[PDB]
C-alpha cells in the first residue's frame, strides 16, 4: 500500500 | 531537510482554470506521493487530490470532473490544473507530502 | 458520501501541562488503517505537520508531541506545553483512496 509506504518513510 | 516550492501562473479570470507547479527537494517522485489541499478564509482546509509515486492519482470525490494533477519524475514537478473556476474556489492552495508533514509556502487565488 | 471527522472547537491549557485533542470518525471507531495525521496551523497560515499515521513524529517535529489510539478516536498528546503551541490543530483522516480533515481545534495556551 501507498501509506504503508509514507509510514515506512516517517519512521525513517 | 525537504523543501517544496509553488510557482505557475495561477491565472484568474472566471470560466478558465488555475494552473500551479509545486517542485520537490529532498526526494523522488518515484518513490512517494504529493497531495494538494486548499483553505479558503473562514473556512477549513479540504483535501483536492494526491499523486503516488507509481502515478496513481486519487480525487476529491466531488472536485473529480474539474481537476488534473500530473508529474514529471525526472524534473521532480507535480502540476495542478483546476477548470470551470468559480467564486467559490478562491483560496489558498498548498501541495503537500504523503502523511502531511512537509507544506509548500502555497499560492493564493482569487477568482472571478 | 463520505464521513465526517470531528474534533473540539477549543481547548486551553498552560506552560508545563499536559493536554489530549481528539479526532472522531462517523464511520466508527477510528483504527490503524485511517493512518491518523495532524497538522499545526500558526497565525500568517504558517503550516506544519506533527503526527503522521497515527503515532509518527514528522522527523523535527519537537518530541512533546505524540499521537495514538484511544477509545474509537484518534489523540494527540501535548506532554509540558510550551507558549509557543498555541495554534489550532488539525486532524486527517483516510479512507481507502482519499483524506478528511476535521474542523480544527483552537489551543490557547495561557
Amino acid at each position: 500500500a501507498h501509506l504503508e509506504n509514507e509510514v515506512a518513510r516517517l519512521k525513517k | 531537510d525537504v523543501q517544496l516550492q509553488q510557482s505557475g501562473p495561477g491565472l484568474v479570470a472566471p470560466s478558465q482554470s488555475l494552473s500551479i507547479t509545486c517542485t520537490v527537494s529532498g526526494f523522488s517522485l518515484t518513490d512517494y506521493g504529493v497531495n494538494w489541499v486548499r483553505q479558503s478564509p473562514g473556512k477549513g482546509l479540504e483535501w483536492l487530490g494526491v499523486i503516488w509515486g507509481d502515478g496513481i492519482t486519487d480525487y476529491n470525490s466531488a472536485l473529480k470532473s474539474r481537476l488534473s494533477v500530473t508529474k514529471d519524475n525526472s524534473k521532480s514537478q507535480v502540476f495542478l490544473k483546476m477548470n470551470s473556476l468559480q467564486s467559490g474556489d478562491s483560496a489558498r492552495y498548498y501541495c503537500v507530502t504523503g502523511l502531511f508533514d512537509y507544506w509548500g509556502q502555497g499560492t493564493t487565488l482569487t477568482v472571478s | 458520501a463520505d464521513a465526517v471527522v470531528t474534533q473540539e472547537s477549543a481547548l486551553t491549557t498552560s506552560p508545563g501541562e499536559t493536554v489530549t485533542l481528539t479526532c472522531r470518525s462517523s464511520t466508527g471507531a477510528v483504527t490503524t488503517s485511517n493512518y491518523a495525521s495532524w497538522v499545526q496551523e500558526k497565525p500568517d497560515h504558517l503550516f506544519t505537520g506533527l503526527i503522521g499515521g497515527t503515532n509518527n513524529r514528522a522527523p523535527g517535529v519537537p518530541a512533546r508531541f505524540s499521537g495514538s489510539l484511544i477509545g474509537d478516536k484518534a489523540a494527540l498528546t501535548i506532554t509540558g506545553a510550551q507558549t509557543e503551541d498555541e495554534a489550532i490543530y488539525f486532524c486527517a483522516l483516510w479512507y481507502s483512496n482519499h483524506w478528511v480533515f476535521g474542523g480544527g481545534t483552537k489551543l490557547t495556551v495561557l
